[PDB]
């Protein structure tokens, strides 16, 4: 049959605005047809490693829900993005399963993200009491008591606020310049899958 | 807990410092490389807050007690930041300080000699009495100059230098220190693990131990030099007696190297140098700074960033912006490292260019440290680190390798032995002068000279450790060390002769790690990835570690060692022993004329 209702890749991998790690957005992809190969062509990627299934078969295999996780975070912690890892974003920010089946791509976002006063807009979570569980975000932004006295909510002695600036800037090294992450995890349920690929004749 | 505690402050603390550091790093970037008013305003500010900010967190980091933290790591950055310096003292005094240095500052800039019976032609040092101080071979002249300059910066800068002792020694005791000396020799201190200990006191007696055995050296390249200047100078100079001390080629005898025209050993043979190469050839200063990349990638350390290229200053820009000729090295911060240089297509820029290279890979090399930990091992090591590459740049089998000098070069002795006594006259001739200034500095701050006693002291300390005698009586209304760059505008000089020593350590390690069968000044560290292994080990710390466990990382000694100096200089040590059996050689204290 006629290939229609494209799924908006075309929305996740190319938006004017994208959003911090620790408010991280996400994006339910469900019944339509899953054409990869625009993500393929869309910029040159840094990584498009694949966990669980391999990069081809893509189109071929139906899935019953696509989540596109989209967010900023600096060129050294792209590791972080992976099943296993640990850092600040990891940990407090942006957690994958050990078990997790899908794809993290990443792509260097000088152009649109950096500053040279400073891109302020990109904030991250440092000090939180707990790691975070698999696909959880906190969007709190109370003051993060490291110490015994209560902070009383005013930042002051032992008491920091958790989220930092990812101050961005044109001239940083390749490590600490921005890059924008797009994780694509792909879930089947008990439910009909009903994202699948184009069929050709 | 309080290391907890320290933990997460040291966490909040990094990344607002990375920031406000990398603003401060541009803006001082932006004005070095385009001198105006708009951008030392700019710079000013950048400064201020993080100044500001640096001493806002050093008061919350000193109500840390470090007797109940337990990791080093945490306790080295902990110490880093806890150096409250010359702000430990009241509003008053620090600004009486900052007043003193300013005038010290502003009058040794705009210092002004003029000569007698010809009131029209006045001379200020940089641009013109240096050049007298080099080129000149007139005694009277040289003896005007250096009197003259003696007179009027001594003169005027004796008070100043007797309050400036007191306000630094106050300085000093506000920071639980005995002296300015014990501040100044804080910078060698190193805590861990047994064994690795090094103490402040233990620094001056290293001090003395390495220059015990450099002093037969010194004394042989002493009596060469003497015997030189005699034929130049007929009847002014003794041979029994010490040196005069206008006719070292410098103001105040800090560098031999310009004596090279007048002690050469073999005229006839002439220099290695290949500028006239690079000319022919076609070079700029993107082959030169490619040349050093292709070096430092042959022997293992990592390119060049993108950022570098793109970023950085290697040639006059002549687009009508003022610069600063000096070379320098930048770390910026956030993986920024950017080289300032006004490089012209010569073999000095080459050797420079791979000199602020090595600058740039010790800065590289330390980035995965913590930013409190994003230094140097000591104030030696990073001036070390790229002598040792403009040591193995110079060689003639690095020059024949890359195209500059022909592949049928005979490299006969007495080429060897010419380019090692340059190497004497910049290197040897240095360490003397550094260690008895060193220690002149020392014993004032310590008390140990009487105040009254100063000048006959350090008169005394010439004639003894360096060998180079007053050409006039001097009483102690002068203030002779004074007329220093580095004195006057209160910087530590032991540096270079720690440079000088871990320098020569540096390269014999990588030369026995790099399988190197010959004489070591012939030695080239091209292409052997393990010796590049070895030194990226110690450069990869920073100041993480105890500079005693970087040292025994690269050298596997704890120590400062001049063995390895001694073997660079060995040939020329052997030549000299030979040129001097008629001689006497060494100095009587006494005035010879
Ligand atoms: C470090 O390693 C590099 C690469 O192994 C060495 O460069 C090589 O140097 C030799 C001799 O200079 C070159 O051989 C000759 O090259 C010319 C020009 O192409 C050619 O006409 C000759 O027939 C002969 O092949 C060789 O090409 C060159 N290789 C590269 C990749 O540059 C370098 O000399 C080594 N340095 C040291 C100090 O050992
Ligand atoms: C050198 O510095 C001057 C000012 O310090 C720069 O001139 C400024 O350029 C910006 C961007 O074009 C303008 O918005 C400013 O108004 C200019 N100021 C002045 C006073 O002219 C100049 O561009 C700098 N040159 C380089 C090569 O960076
Ligand atoms: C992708 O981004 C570029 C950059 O502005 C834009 O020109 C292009 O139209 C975008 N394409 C889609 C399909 O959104």
């Amino acid at each position: 049959p006629n290939i229609t209702n494209l799924c908006p890749f075309h929305e996740v991998f190319n938006a004017t605005t994208f959003a911090s790690v620790y408010a991280w957005n996400r994006k339910r992809i469900s019944n339509c047809v899953a054409d990869y190969s625009v993500i393929y062509n869309f910029a040159p990627f840094f990584a498009f490693k694949c966990y669980g299934v391999s990069p081809t078969k893509l189109n071929d295999l139906c899935f019953t829900n696509v989540y596109a996780d989209s967010f900023v975070i600096r060129g050294n912690e792209v590791s972080q993005i992976a099943p296993g890892q640990t850092g600040n974003i990891a940990d407090y920010n942006y957690k994958l399963p050990d078990d997790f089946t899908g794809c993290v791509i990443a792509w260097n976002s000088n152009k649109l993200d950096s500053k040279p006063s400073g891109n302020y807009n990109y904030l991250y979570r440092l000090f939180r009491k707990s790691k975070l569980k698999p696909f959880e975000r906190d969007i709190s932004t109370e003051i993060y008591q490291a110490g015994n006295k209560p902070c009383n909510g005013v930042a002051g002695p032992n008491c920091y606020s958790p989220l930092q600036s990812y101050g961005f800037r044109p001239t940083y090294g390749v490590g600490h310049q921005p890059y924008r992450v797009v994780v694509l995890s792909f879930e089947l349920l008990h439910a009909p899958a009903t994202v699948c690929g184009p069929k050709k004749s | 807990l309080t290391e907890e505690n320290a933990k997460t402050f040291l966490n909040n603390f990094n990344q607002e410092a990375e920031d406000l550091s990398y603003q401060s790093s541009l803006a001082s970037w932006n004005y070095n490389t385009n001198i105006t008013e708009e951008n030392a305003q700019k710079m000013s500010e950048a400064a201020a807050k993080w100044s500001a900010f640096y001493e806002e967190q050093s008061k919350t980091a000193q109500s840390f007690s470090l007797q109940e933290i337990q990791t080093p790591i945490i306790k080295r950055q902990l110490q880093a930041l806890q150096q409250s310096g010359s702000s430990a003292l009241s509003a008053d005094k620090n600004k009486q300080l900052n007043t003193i240095l300013n005038t010290m500052s502003t009058i040794y800039s705009t210092g002004k000699v003029c000569n007698p019976k010809n009131p029209q032609e006045c001379l200020l040092l940089e641009p013109g009495l240096d050049e007298i101080m080099a080129t000149s071979t007139d005694y009277n002249s040289r003896l005007w100059a250096w009197e003259g300059w003696r007179a009027e910066v001594g003169k005027q800068l004796r008070p100043l230098y007797e309050e400036y002792v007191v306000l630094k020694n106050e300085m000093a005791r506000a920071n639980n220190y005995n002296d300015y000396g014990d501040y100044w020799r804080g910078d060698y201190e190193a805590e861990g693990a047994d064994g690795y200990n090094y103490n402040r006191n233990q620094l001056i007696e290293d001090v003395e131990r390495t220059f015990a055995e450099i002093k037969p050296l010194y004394e042989h390249l002493h009596a060469y030099v003497r015997r030189k200047l005699m034929d130049t100078y007929p009847s002014y100079i003794s041979p029994t007696g010490c040196l005069p001390a206008h006719l070292l080629g410098d103001m105040w005898g800090r560098f031999w190297t310009n004596l090279y025209p007048l002690t050469v050993p073999f005229a006839q043979k002439p220099n290695i140098d290949v500028t006239d190469a690079m000319m022919n050839q076609g070079w700029d200063a993107e082959r030169i700074f490619q040349e050093a990349e292709k070096f430092f990638v042959s022997v293992g350390l990592p390119h060049m960033t993108q950022g570098f290229w793109a970023n950085s200053m290697l040639t006059e820009p002549a687009d009508g912006r003022k610069v600063v000729c000096h070379p320098t090295a930048w770390d910026l911060g956030h993986g920024d490292f950017r080289i300032k240089m006004c490089t012209k297509v010569t073999m000095d820029n080459f050797l420079t260019a791979h000199h602020e290279m090595g600058h740039i890979q010790y800065d590289m090399a330390y980035a995965r440290q913590p930013f409190l930990l994003r230094n140097g091992a000591n104030e030696g090591f990073h001036e070390a680190v790229g002598e040792i590459m403009s040591l193995s740049a110079a060689t003639p089998k690095h020059l024949k390798s890359i195209g500059l000098l022909p592949s049928d070069f005979q490299e006969d002795s007495e080429t060897e032995i010419n380019f090692l006594l340059k190497q004497a006259l910049t290197i040897v001739g240095t360490l003397p002068f550094t260690y008895m200034l060193e220690k002149w500095r020392w014993m004032v701050f310590r008390g140990e000279i009487p105040k009254e006693q100063w000048m006959k002291k350090w008169w005394e300390m010439k004639r003894e450790i360096v060998g180079v005698v007053e050409p006039l009586p001097h009483d102690e209304t002068y203030c002779d060390p004074a007329s220093l760059f580095h004195v006057s505008n209160d910087y530590s000089f032991i540096r270079y002769y720690t440079r000088t020593i871990y320098q020569f350590q540096f390269q014999e390690a990588l030369c026995q790690a790099a399988k190197y069968n010959g004489s070591l000044h012939k030695c080239d560290i091209s292409n052997s990835t393990e010796a590049g292994q070895k030194l990226l080990k110690m450069l990869s710390l920073g100041n993480s570690e105890p500079w005693t466990k970087a040292l025994e990382n690269v050298v596997g000694a704890r120590n400062m060692d001049v063995k390895p100096l001694l073997n660079y200089f060995q040939p020329l040590f052997d030549w000299l022993k030979e040129q001097n059996r008629n001689s006497f050689v060494g100095w009587n204290t006494e005035w010879s004329p």
